[PDB]
């Protein structure tokens, strides 16, 4: 669960199980030593505040991973990150998923 | 054959009742000797 | 301006009714789903429970008996409360604020759908330790 | 099989607009043979 | 011949539910309505409602709906495809309904209404 | 049936293959509790 990509490039993050039903993720975004932030509130949708350089992928499609897509990646962008799946078919998850660390050269 | 089912794999809330039960079987296949257990979905008004 | 002071008794002995109460700052409690997270030592966190008058008051199934959470609207506070806490429980915790919305993916009358919910600001949190 | 993607029920659709404005008209020929000022109204088959 | 044989005499409460049987034999039960006439002394005759025992498809009088419901059993074997059974859920009773039930069935006649009803049942007498 | 068969018995050179093979199985009798054990010939263009 660790991802070296030296910046400039991009970074997927994978996390979570495969897609059963209609999906409607949750991203986060922990800070080292602080507390976690949001990043991803629905499928694509995202608050306020954050650049558009993140983004996620579709919960319309079935048999797919939850990924997070990061353009121009930045040493910003060092931190812990946490998928947070609601499926329609699973019950409600109170656990967060796969925690990645998104190491940044 | 007496099935054996379970609950689809689904969001069972108390309100709503099971649509599509599992029912996983035993079933001869094409040799006589052997017995392959195949599983199948049925729908709540084809099992008892 | 949305933040959470907190309190906390940091090191507790095991087998203790533990409780915790987080403050607030310009927003009042009665207004917002209140949800409350667990992270364990070098872990990804787990949500406790969300709370809020008026029904909403679901808790994780995996506790489920031995939490209870609460609101103060005449202190303008939030408690969680751990009943008989162990050696497993020693994790910081953490009150946040959260967002409701509901995703359709069918006919909204036949109750196709359902409320997720997402906690966008947080509390700074405490270490709460049980040990001897 | 497996069913894939979400497990929904099966439905039909009629336009309300479209379906009351033809219970106006069968309300309208079943008067004639039952003379008019008569209260029709409809339900739901009993049982069976 | 066509025979309906109804079941015995029951002593009720007011605010229990009747059940009787009706046991048809002898033909085809597949086709032909089978009814329901409850008698009540000082008002004549009373129709309740009819069942098509194919489906059982039912449909009641005016005055007792939600307090009566038949159903039926059919014979499925094929050994012996004529018999059957109807039934008739009177819920809700009262003292003023305490009467005598009659399951008819139409006449294999052709020229020939659902309602002239040939062969009755032996009479149930029901007291409240 | 699953069959299990061996050679016919014959001068078996290296460079000829078994046309027959023995193909000794199980079948069930006249009765339908007790399987007889009973054995036939059979060609290599019939058995896989
Ligand atoms: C008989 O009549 C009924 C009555 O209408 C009709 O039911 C309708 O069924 C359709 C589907 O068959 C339902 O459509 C869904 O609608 C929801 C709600 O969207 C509405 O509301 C939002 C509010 O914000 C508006 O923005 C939106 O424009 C609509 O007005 C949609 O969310 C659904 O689409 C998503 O989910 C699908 C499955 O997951 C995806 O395939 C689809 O692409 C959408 O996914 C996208 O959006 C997600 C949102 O977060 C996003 O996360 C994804 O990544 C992706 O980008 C869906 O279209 C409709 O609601 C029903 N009507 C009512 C009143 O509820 C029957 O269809 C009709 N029968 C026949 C045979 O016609
Ligand atoms: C063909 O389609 C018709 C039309 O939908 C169906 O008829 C409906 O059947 C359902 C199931 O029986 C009915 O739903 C029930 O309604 C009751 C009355 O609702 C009123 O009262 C409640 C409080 O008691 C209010 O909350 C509500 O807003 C109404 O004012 C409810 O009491 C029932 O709820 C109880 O049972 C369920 C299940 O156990 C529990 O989850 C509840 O908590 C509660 O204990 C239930 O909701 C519905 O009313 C019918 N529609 C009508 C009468 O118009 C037919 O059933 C369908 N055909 C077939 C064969 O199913
Ligand atoms: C997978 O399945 C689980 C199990 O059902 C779902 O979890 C439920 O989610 C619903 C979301 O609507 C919750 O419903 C809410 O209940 C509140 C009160 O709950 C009472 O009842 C439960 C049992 O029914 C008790 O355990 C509890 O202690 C309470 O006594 C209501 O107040 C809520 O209403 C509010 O939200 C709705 C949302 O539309 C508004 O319309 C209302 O106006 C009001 O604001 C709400 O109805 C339910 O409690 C959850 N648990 C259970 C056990 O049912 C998952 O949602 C589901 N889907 C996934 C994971 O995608
Ligand atoms: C219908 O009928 C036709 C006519 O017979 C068949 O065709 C013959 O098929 C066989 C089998 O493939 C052929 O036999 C082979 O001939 C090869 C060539 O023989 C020359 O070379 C060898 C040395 O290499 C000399 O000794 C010989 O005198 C010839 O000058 C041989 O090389 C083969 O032998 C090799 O394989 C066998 C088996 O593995 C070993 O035992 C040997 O030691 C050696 O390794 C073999 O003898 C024959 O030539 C074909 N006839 C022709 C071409 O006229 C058809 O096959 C048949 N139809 C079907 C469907 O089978
Ligand atoms: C009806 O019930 C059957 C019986 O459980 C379900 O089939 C089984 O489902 C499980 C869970 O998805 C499968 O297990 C998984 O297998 C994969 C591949 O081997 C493995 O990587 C996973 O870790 C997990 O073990 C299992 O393969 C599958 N089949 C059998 C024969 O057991 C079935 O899914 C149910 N019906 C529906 C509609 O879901
Ligand atoms: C399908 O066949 C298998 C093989 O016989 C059955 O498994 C056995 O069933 C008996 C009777 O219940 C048990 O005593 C054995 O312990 C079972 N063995 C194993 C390895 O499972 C099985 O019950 C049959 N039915 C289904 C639905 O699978
Ligand atoms: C039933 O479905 C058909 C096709 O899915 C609908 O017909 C379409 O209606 C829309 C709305 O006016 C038009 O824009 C399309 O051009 C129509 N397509 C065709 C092929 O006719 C129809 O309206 C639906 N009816 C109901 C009652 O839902
Ligand atoms: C024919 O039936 C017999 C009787 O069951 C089979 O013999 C047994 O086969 C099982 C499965 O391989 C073995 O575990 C037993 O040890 C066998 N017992 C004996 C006494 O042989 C036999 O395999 C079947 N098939 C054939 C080709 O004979
Ligand atoms: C499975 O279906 C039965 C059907 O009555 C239901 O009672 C039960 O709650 C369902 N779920 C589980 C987990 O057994
Ligand atoms: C149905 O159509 C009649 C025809 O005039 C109209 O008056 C009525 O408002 C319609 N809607 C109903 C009965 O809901
Ligand atoms: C009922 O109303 C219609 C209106 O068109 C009228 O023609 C008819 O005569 C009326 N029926 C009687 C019995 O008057
Ligand atoms: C039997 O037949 C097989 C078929 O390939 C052959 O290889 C083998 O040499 C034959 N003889 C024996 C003794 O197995």
């Amino acid at each position: 669960t660790f991802v070296s990509v030296a910046p400039g490039q991009t970074a997927r993050i994978t996390c979570g199980e495969e897609s059963l039903g209609s999906r409607s993720v949750i991203w986060y975004q922990q800070r080292p030593g602080q507390a976690p932030s949001l990043i991803i509130y629905n499928n694509n949708d995202r608050p306020s505040g954050i650049p558009d350089r993140f983004s996620g992928s579709p919960g319309s499609t079935f048999g797919t991973t939850a990924t997070l897509t990061i353009t121009s990646v930045e040493a910003g962008d060092e931190a812990d990150y946490y998928c947070h799946i609601w499926d329609s078919r699973r019950p409600t998850n109170w656990v967060f998923g796969e925690g990645t660390t998104l190491i940044v050269l | 054959v007496t099935l054996q089912c379970t609950n689809v794999t689904n969001n069972i809330t108390d309100d709503m009742r099971g649509e599509l039960k599992n029912c996983s079987f035993n079933m001869t296949t094409e040799l006589r000797d052997k017995k392959q257990k195949v599983y199948s979905l049925f729908y709540r008004l084809d099992v008892v | 301006q949305v933040h959470l002071q907190e309190s906390g008794p940091g090191l507790v002995k095991p087998s203790e009714t533990l409780s915790l109460t987080c403050n607030v700052s310009g927003t009042l409690v009665r207004d917002n789903y209140w949800s409350w997270i667990r992270q364990p030592l070098g872990k990804q966190p787990e949500w406790i429970g969300y709370v809020h008058d008026s029904g909403d008051t679901n808790y994780n199934p995996s506790l489920k008996s031995r939490v209870h959470l609460s609101l103060d609207k005449s202190k303008n506070l939030v408690s969680l409360r751990l009943t008989g806490v162990t050696a497993a429980d020693s994790a910081i915790y953490y009150c946040a604020t959260t967002k409701h919305g509901r995703r359709i993916y069918g006919v909204v009358a036949f109750k196709e759908w359902f409320t997720y919910f997402y906690m966008d600001v947080w509390g700074k949190g405490t270490s709460v330790t049980v040990s001897s | 099989g497996d069913i894939i993607g979400d497990i929904r029920q099966a439905h039909c659709n009629v336009s309300k607009a479209t379906w009351n404005e033809t219970l106006g008209k069968v309300v309208k020929q079943l008067r004639k043979h039952f003379g008019n000022n008569t209260i029709i109204r409809f339900a739901n088959s009993s049982g069976g | 011949q066509v025979q309906l044989v109804q079941s015995g005499a029951v002593i009720k409460t007011p605010g229990s539910s009747v059940k009787i049987s009706c046991r048809a034999s002898g033909y085809n039960f597949r086709d032909y309505s089978i009814h329901w006439v409850r008698l009540i002394p000082d008002k004549g005759f009373e129709w309740i409602g009819w069942i098509k025992p194919l489906w059982g498809a039912v449909s009641y009088a005016r005055q007792l709906q939600g307090r009566v419901s038949m159903t039926r059993q059919l014979s499925q074997d094929p050994d012996d495809p004529d018999w059957g059974v109807a039934y008739m859920e009177f819920s809700g009773l009262t003292p003023a309904d305490t009467a005598e039930y009659f399951c008819v069935r139409r006449g294999s006649c052709d020229y020939c209404g659902d309602f002239p009803w040939q062969y009755w049942g032996q009479g149930t007498v029901v007291v409240v």
